[PDB]
RNA sequence: UGUCGGCUCAUCACAUCCUGGGGCUGAAGCCGGUCCCAAGGGUAUGGCUGUUCGCCAUUUAAAGUGGUACGCGAGCUGGG
RNA sequence: GGAGGUUGGCUUAGAAGCAGCCACCCUUUAAAGAAAGCGUAAUAGCUCACUAGUCGAGUCGGCCUGCGCGGAAGAUGUAAC
């Protein structure tokens, strides 16, 4: 399994990213194939948009710098972070399409300049 | 629903094409006319695979995915077998503007991010042929 | 049932037990696994 | 007026449903009713089996075949066997599910299997009609009277009825007959086959006597020297010497026919004598069948094509040498030996009857036929048949069986099939052979031992074991 | 302290031949293979040979394997 | 969830992760073996390895050692304190 050395590393690349990250988003992603995984990644990598998903009780450690600390309540249940890192929200317009057709996930909550929504 | 992988223009009526009229009956002399209907493109006999999307009764669809990226090895590379035994008994040899072509051909169906990496996904196709790549 | 003096798993759905003093090995994947004494 | 025949699967309905509609509107063999759309009349013995051996004859004996299924416990082998049967022949297929009286009333397996076979119904692709009727209920007889008219959409002119005596022969008990073309005047004088007579006695299907025999309507002739077989054909003559000397001529011409079949029909004599080499199929399981008909169902584009006619599962029947016969085709057993009849056929006709072991050989031995550079007389040859008659097995080595050995010789330096229903189960070699308990080790033919062989107890009071030796 | 075989009469063990109850099966059904529990009751007639045995012929649900001074001559025989 | 190049190359009538031989890379990833098993004539189909959730405090295996448990069936009657 994972070790604790590595544990406090991918803390690091949450926090890297998120530290510069304008706008970001939390979405779930059980049910949606793998496959149909490709193509969402495919689109916001086309548009500069970045897709991870990490622990819930490391994003809590991770996002620390003041970043998007009011989403620290709904990190409950499978967490997708989408970070938005060009022209900010951005990766709302792939996620608003993308939860209709495919029948998946509520997009949890969003933050932007300290704004739950 | 039902693939398959039959030639570059002849599709005809074969064991390269046994089940179709298995599947759902299905009239398959019109589903040789109709991917011969994309004709060759390459010429006949370079396999190309399809994707039939069967529907009530002999619906049909018809994509034509990409060909496999081993005949395009073995033509690039001159012999058309390839190694019995890779490692030591290597059989042809490549160059790294050959793989930009044959992935340039295949951008399709890769999900690489950019090009560079779509070139490392063929090279590792061609260390387990018996080609060798360099320069 | 096999009877044997040597019983052991023979594969992960085995299932070593001990019943009215003897040991047994009760499979559900494959009812061929079954095994007394040992 | 056409001549149908019903076909089917055992214990589906076909005796039903030829009883049931011959009774809304004294068995000889054929009857017949009359219907506002037009006359239509049924052949009384149902079953490939028997449609197929007079078309073997050249009788052509029929022109529209319903097959009867059951929404229950549908296709069966036995129908696509007979749908094969009727496609070989080729005569358009007119379906209809039988027992649709029943809870399990789903006319939607049976379309969507039956269609994977060439029958494709109107509404998948519109190529053959389907039907449900039920025997018991009744509720069916409209529908089916009506397609099967509908379906004899072919100019279906001829039968002009002033005209010479045309017809073919069914029941060889005294005979019956239904004619082609022409009409059967009581008294006239007729050659039946290789037989000539005098028209006496022209009893009708009722048994009513008439003097009177219609285009396509059966009628059963007394009063001729025999009997003669069950496919020939019947005319009408005028001379009692050239009803002699056709039937001499006819002797001398079927005596030659027989040698020019099996001279030419071989598989040796493939590329001199397109031609479509046909084959019939039979294998021991289903999937050494269907993947050797892939394979030979693309061999050669330009010169010849190989299309299979038959395939089967199970011993060499038969029906199967019929179709064979019939179809000019090159039996073909893998891993299945003949039945008795099967080798009456074979034996009486030509239509060389090769078996093989190995999938690739049968690949081969086609390659080489249509390139016509084939080799004769190779793979193995029969050195000897035991019969096992008892299988004992004590508890110390029980493999034991007593044998009766049959026209050959079994020994030990050749290694042995064992095959039930004629079908094989195991090769192998002998491990011990004993007479009164003594290791004798030659057994004669017609006489009798005990045989085990190794590494293999498994041997039931009724097998067969063949000792062969890999000749070449 | 009379030694083979036959005859008459038996008695026990279970490492079960049949009948009885089950697990697995390369157990579809009818048949089988193998292992477990079970000793209540049954468990051939003849041809050859002094034979036990054996091989044959025809049966049977089956024609069990052993201990008892290789049971049994103050119970019989006397072929070896 | 357990994917894409990809039926990896050879062989083979057919060898598609799963008859046999050689390799055993790469891509998108949280993760997914050029595959540990069942299946097909070859496919198809079903599991596993692995990872993300949920549940909140113990859990997993090996070494030394005391006493026990199976392996363990006989002939007159318990009958090997
Ligand atoms: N329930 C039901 N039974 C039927 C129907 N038709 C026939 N049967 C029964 O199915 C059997 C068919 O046997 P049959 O056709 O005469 O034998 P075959 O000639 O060898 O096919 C008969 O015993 C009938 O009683 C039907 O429509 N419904
Ligand atoms: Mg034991
Ligand atoms: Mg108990
Ligand atoms: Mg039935
Ligand atoms: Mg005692
Ligand atoms: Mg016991
Ligand atoms: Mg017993
Ligand atoms: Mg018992
Ligand atoms: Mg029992
Ligand atoms: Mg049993
Ligand atoms: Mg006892
Ligand atoms: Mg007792
Ligand atoms: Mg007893
Ligand atoms: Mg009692
Ligand atoms: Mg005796
Ligand atoms: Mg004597
Ligand atoms: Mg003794
Ligand atoms: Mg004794
Ligand atoms: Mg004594
Ligand atoms: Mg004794
Ligand atoms: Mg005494
Ligand atoms: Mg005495
Ligand atoms: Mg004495
Ligand atoms: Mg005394
Ligand atoms: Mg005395
Ligand atoms: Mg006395
Ligand atoms: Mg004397
Ligand atoms: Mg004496
Ligand atoms: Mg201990
Ligand atoms: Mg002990
Ligand atoms: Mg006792
Ligand atoms: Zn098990």
């Amino acid at each position: 399994a994972i070790k604790l050395e590595d544990k406090k590393a991918i803390v690091a690349e949450v926090n890297e990213a998120a530290k510069a990250a304008l706008s970001a988003v939390v979405a779930d992603a059980r049910g949606v194939t793998v496959g149909a995984m490709t193509g969402l990644r495919k689109e916001a990598r086309e548009a500069g948009v970045y897709v991870k998903v990490v622990r819930n009780t490391l994003l809590k450690r991770a996002v620390e710098g003041t970043q998007f600390d009011v989403l620290n309540d709904v990190f409950k249940g499978p967490t997708l972070i989408a970070f938005s890192n060009e022209h900010p929200g951005a990766a709302a317009r792939i996620f608003r399409e993308f939860a209709k057709g495919q029948d998946k996930f509520e997009i949890k909550a969003a933050a932007f300049e300290g704004q739950f929504l | 629903y039902i693939k398959l992988q039959v030639k570059a223009g002849q599709a005809n009526p074969s064991p390269p094409v046994g089940p179709a009229l298995g599947q759902h009956g299905v009239n398959i002399m019109e589903f040789c006319k109709a991917f011969n209907a994309k004709t060759q493109g390459q010429e006949p006999g370079l396999p190309t695979p399809v994707i039939i999307t069967v529907y009530s009764d002999r619906s049909f669809t018809f994509e034509t995915k990409s060909t496999p990226a081993a005949v395009l090895l073995k033509k690039a590379a001159g012999i058309t077998s390839g190694s019995a035994r890779p490692n030591s008994q290597k059989v042809g040899t490549v160059t790294r503007a050959q793989l930009e072509e044959i992935a340039k051909t295949k951008q399709a169906d890769l999900t690489a991010a950019d090009l560079d990496a779509a070139v490392r996904t063929i090279a590792g196709s061609a260390r387990s042929m018996g080609l060798n790549v360099e320069g | 049932m096999k009877v044997r003096a040597s019983v052991k798993k023979l594969c992960r759905n085995c299932k070593i037990i001990r019943r009215d003093g003897i040991v047994r090995v009760i499979c559900s994947a494959e009812p061929r696994h079954k095994q007394r004494q040992g | 007026a056409p001549v149908v025949t019903v076909m089917g699967h055992v214990d589906h309905g076909k005796t039903s449903l030829l009883d049931y509609i011959r009774r809304a509107k004294q068995h000889i063999g054929a009857y017949h009713v009359e219907t506002e759309r037009g006359m239509v009349t049924f052949l009384d013995t149902p079953g490939h089996a028997a449609f197929t051996a007079m078309r073997a004859r050249g009788a052509q004996a029929t022109d529209i075949v319903i097959l009867v299924v059951a929404a229950d416990d549908g296709v069966m082998p036995q129908t696509q066997e007979a749908v094969q049967h009727a496609k070989a022949a080729g005569v358009p297929i007119v379906v209809a599910v039988n027992k649709i009286d029943k809870p399990e009333a789903n006319p939607d397996n049976i379309k969507n299997g039956l269609a994977a076979l060439d029958v494709i119904p109107e509404e998948w692709g519109g190529d053959a009609p389907f039907v449900p009727v039920s025997a018991k209920l009744g509720t069916g007889v409209d529908e089916l009277l009506e397609a099967v008219l509908l379906q004899a959409e072919v100019l279906e002119l001829k039968a002009t009825p002033s005209a010479p005596g045309r017809g073919v022969v069914v029941e060889s008990r005294v005979a019956t007959v239904l004619v082609q073309d022409g009409t059967l005047r009581q008294g006239d004088m007729v050659l039946v086959g290789i037989n000539y007579g005098r028209v006496r006695a022209m009893l009708d299907e009722n048994g009513k006597p008439i003097k009177e025999a219609g285009p396509s309507i059966p009628v059963e002739i007394l009063g001729l020297d025999g009997t003669p077989d069950a496919g020939d054909e019947m005319t009408v003559v005028a001379d009692e010497k050239k009803a002699r000397e056709v039937a001499l001529f006819r002797q001398g011409k079927f005596r030659e026919v027989k040698l020019a079949r099996a001279h030419a029909g071989k598989l040796e004599n493939i590329f001199e004598n397109k031609k479509t080499l046909n084959i019939v199929l039979k294998a021991d399981v289903r999937g050494s069948l269907e993947a050797l008909q892939g394979s030979l169902s693309g061999l050669g584009n330009d010169e010849v094509q190989v299309r299979v006619v038959g395939g089967g599962v199970g011993g060499i029947t038969e029906s199967d040498a019929n179709l064979a016969l019939a179809s000019n085709a090159v039996l073909f057993g893998f891993n299945v030996r003949a039945d008795a009849g099967a080798r009456k056929i074979v034996e009486a006709e030509g239509l060389d009857m090769r078996y093989y072991n190995v999938i690739y050989d049968i690949i081969e031995d086609v390659k080489k036929a249509l390139t016509g550079m084939l080799g004769s007389d190779l793979r193995e040859n029969i050195l000897g048949i035991a019969e096992v008659r008892d299988v004992f097995r004590s508890p110390k080595f029980g493999a034991i069986a007593g044998c009766m050995v049959t026209e050959g010789m079994v020994h030990r330096n050749r290694p042995i099939r064992v095959l039930r229903d004629d079908v094989v189960i195991f090769e192998g070699e002998l491990e011990s052979l004993r007479r009164f308990k003594d290791d004798v080790a030659e057994v004669r033919a017609g006489m009798e031992c005990g045989i085990g062989v190794k590494s293999y107890n498994d041997v039931k009071v009724g097998d067969k074991i063949e000792v062969f030796e890999k000749v070449e």
